[PDB]
């Protein structure tokens, strides 16, 4: 039997999952996960994929930082995974503009606030919920010349001079993030 | 799509990529710009990958760009929500819930057991102390 | 004990202080009125088998009390396997000459199963080793019982993050590594033979013993103690057994 490499954490919005290789011949796996000062929690249980969902685990308390291990049956050999803080380091899913409604010279543009795996009560927490202050989103739009704008919040309000169409596409962003700072520009939609 | 003559109109998002699937040049006829028409493009042709239905379990599935998350119910887990959380009782998993001994059987679902000292209560999975000073306990705190 | 407290009197009721000729050798875990486990290692340079003192319900050694028991080690069990002045296989079974009373300060800790003590015990991060050994490198014993919260390694883990040396031990699958790298805390020399004991849902286990290190708290290096867990069928088995005659006794293992 051979240990496990290349683990990876594929997060986006807190689903989180854990990738290894190589592909299993004659050889099970059985991950762990922890906390720094915590037990070790046993997952996917002499699996034959070469992946573990770890959604449940980290999103009790996505602040903290995880150390997961991959153990290979044909102590047992392992391999430990990099460190996870899923609140730093989760990926922000593509954004979708919820809409756009025009008064007078102003345009005002509503971001979705999308769900996250994060389970708080008997629900999922939205990406503001989680991020609070830390998430503000941006505004690439134009008219038909590149155009700007930031907010704090999921909404936008913008100029725009009147009988003329302007297009929208807005970003996710985590300012106070050094990695995975920004998701990916949402759908473009037009007026 | 293209019918006859209708090239000789103006483009139109609605009437050419909404109402109807637009290819790249229709799209860059109607944004104009090459930056502009790709931002558009890389969402408007990924298509869904929710459209397999991957999601088991009563999960719902959130398109991605290039790909999918599965919100899955309480006792589900996994990429798909194909894990049964009520499905893992066994020993070598949170000890089978059982406070001290656990056994797993073929055959039969896992058997708690207890340390000299102590007897399995009608729960299946807690133990009592048997005797005055079980051992592992600190009586000034007990 | 480098970089622990005191163990308030009482909540630590399954110590037990080994001496020799009234001096003090090491430190054990009673496991039964009558068993106590402690280091093979402690009996080295033993020349008077006869003169051996197990003490139950200690807590400073210097004020007597009534929760104190003393009584004869009627025999020392070594496995055939261990070697004077060297680390593996370090386990002793002590048979006392007389039963020691179970009180609020005297008790035993409890030997797990072995499959219970792999698949779940051994990964309980956090466990408690104890002693009257030194508070530091080299330097002077405690005379109150100190108490240490130290976590657990796998070997993998522990040789990998541990600053290789010449002729150091091998860490074998009779050991496992506990505590920190970075010279802090550590139990030490004096404190050989005492528990490492894991709590586990409201009940406390024997899952090492203080066997060996480099030094005491030495940056780049974790103690290391015997794998209980190796040793539950052999320590049943012996305890099972009918005394022989001499003290020390050497059974083979496994
Ligand atoms: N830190 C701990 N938790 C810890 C440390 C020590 C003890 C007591 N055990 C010993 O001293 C044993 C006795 C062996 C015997 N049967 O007589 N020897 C040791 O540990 C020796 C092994 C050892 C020999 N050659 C080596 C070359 C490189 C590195 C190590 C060694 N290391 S040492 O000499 O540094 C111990 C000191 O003096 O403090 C208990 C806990
Ligand atoms: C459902 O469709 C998605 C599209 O990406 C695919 O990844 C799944 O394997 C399929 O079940
Ligand atoms: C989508 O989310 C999942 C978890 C379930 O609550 C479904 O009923 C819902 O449509
Ligand atoms: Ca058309
Ligand atoms: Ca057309
Ligand atoms: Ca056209
Ligand atoms: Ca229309
Ligand atoms: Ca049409
Ligand atoms: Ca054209
Ligand atoms: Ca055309
Ligand atoms: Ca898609
Ligand atoms: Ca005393």
């Amino acid at each position: 039997t051979v240990a496990a490499y290349n683990l990876t954490w594929k997060s986006t919005n807190f689903k989180t999952i854990l990738e290894w290789e190589p592909k299993p011949v004659n050889q099970v796996y059985t991950v762990q996960i922890s906390t720094k000062s915590g037990d070790w929690k046993s997952k996917c249980f002499y699996t034959t994929d070469t992946e573990c969902d770890l959604t449940d685990e980290i999103v009790k308390d996505v602040k903290q930082t995880y150390l997961a291990r991959v153990f290979s049956y044909p102590e047992p050999l392992y391999e430990n995974s990099p460190e996870f803080t899923p609140y730093l380091e989760t990926n922000l899913g593509q954004p979708t503009i919820q809409s756009f409604e025009q008064v007078g010279t102003k345009v005002n543009v509503t971001v979705e606030d999308e769900r996250t795996l994060v389970r708080r009560n008997n629900t999922f927490l939205s990406l503001r919920d989680v991020f609070g202050k830390d998430l503000i989103y941006t505004l690439y739009y134009w008219k038909s010349g590149k155009k700007t704008a930031k907010t704090n919040t999921n909404e936008f309000l913008i100029d725009v001079d009147k009988g003329e169409n302007y297009c929208f596409s807005v970003q996710a962003v985590i300012p106070s993030r050094t990695v995975n700072r920004k998701s990916t520009d949402s759908p473009v939609e037009c007026m | 799509a293209n019918a006859f003559l209708e090239e000789l109109r103006p483009g139109s998002l609605e009437r050419e990529c909404k109402e109807e699937q637009c290819s790249f040049e229709e799209a860059r006829e109607i944004f104009k710009d090459a930056e502009r028409t790709k931002l558009f493009w890389i969402s408007y042709s990924d298509g869904d990958q929710c459209a397999s239905s991957p999601c088991q379990n009563g999960g719902s599935c959130k398109d991605q760009l290039q790909s999918y998350i599965c919100f899955c119910l309480p006792a589900f887990e996994g990429r798909n929500c194909e894990t049964h959380k009520d499905d893992q009782l066994i020993c070598v998993n949170e000890n089978g819930g059982c406070e001290q001994y656990c056994s797993d059987h073929t055959g039969t679902k896992r058997s708690c057991r207890c340390h000299e000292g102590y007897s399995l209560l009608a729960d299946g999975v807690s133990c009592t102390p048997t005797v005055e000073y079980p051992c592992g306990k600190i009586p000034i705190l007990e | 004990i480098v970089g622990g407290k005191v163990c308030p009197k009482g909540e630590c009721p399954w110590q037990v202080l080994l001496l020799v000729n009234g001096a003090q050798l090491c430190g054990g875990t009673l496991i039964n009125t009558i068993w106590v486990v402690s280091a093979a290692h402690c009996f080295d340079k033993i020349k008077n088998w006869r003169n051996l003192i197990a003490v139950l319900g200690e807590h400073d050694l210097s004020e007597h009390d009534g929760d104190e028991q003393s009584r004869r080690v009627a025999q020392v069990i070594i496995p055939s396997t261990y070697v004077p002045g060297t680390t593996n296989h370090d386990i002793a079974l002590l048979r006392l000459h007389q039963p020691v009373v179970l009180t609020d300060h005297v008790v035993p800790l409890c030997l797990p199963e072995r499959t219970f003590s792999e698949r779940t015990l051994a990964f309980v991060r956090f466990s408690l080793v104890s002693g009257w050994g030194q508070l530091l490198d080299r330097g002077a014993t405690a005379l109150e019982l100190m108490v240490l919260n130290v976590p657990r390694l796998m070997t993998q883990d522990c040789l990998q993050q541990s600053r290789k040396v010449g002729d150091s031990p091998n860490i074998t699958e009779y050991m496992f590594c506990a505590g920190y790298s970075d010279g802090s805390k550590d139990s030490c020399k004096g404190d050989s033979g005492g528990p490492h004991a894991t709590h586990y849902r409201g009940t406390w286990y024997l899952t090492g013993i203080v066997s060996w290190g480099q030094g005491c708290a030495t940056v780049g290096h974790f103690g290391v103690y015997t794998r209980v867990s190796q040793y539950i069928e052999w320590l049943q088995k012996l305890m099972r057994s009918e005394p022989r005659p001499g003290v020390l006794l050497r059974a083979p293992f496994p």
